[PDB]
């Protein structure tokens, strides 16, 4: 589950994608 | 733009504090970090669950207030209110 843990949260995404 | 900036900063801060507190609470860590483990669409879905009650939303009150004020203004502009 290392990949599931390290999978990018919302704060790592670029601003436009999160918007 | 600004709303998502604030949300991202708050989620980073909460992830940092959860990482700091996992050593005290390793058992709690699983369903504390499930939010970060969730796909980003479901993350924004959890973060947008404070329209009516539903305190399980991790979003802070100072960001909830911003979203509620903008929603009130949008409803007024649409003439719904």
């Amino acid at each position: 589950v290392v990949a599931c843990f390290r999978m990018a949260p919302l704060y790592n995404l670029p601003r436009h994608r999160a918007v | 733009d600004d709303f998502v900036a604030k949300l991202q900063d708050n989620q980073r801060f909460r992830y940092n504090e959860v990482m700091q507190a996992l050593n005290m609470s390793a058992a709690l860590t699983a369903r504390k970090t499930k939010e970060f483990r969730s796909p980003p669409q479901e993350q924004i879905n959890m973060l947008l669950n404070f329209k009516d009650d539903k305190s399980e939303c991790p979003c802070p009150e100072e960001i909830r207030d911003q979203l509620l004020d903008f929603h009130e203004d949008l409803m007024t502009h649409c003439g719904i209110e």
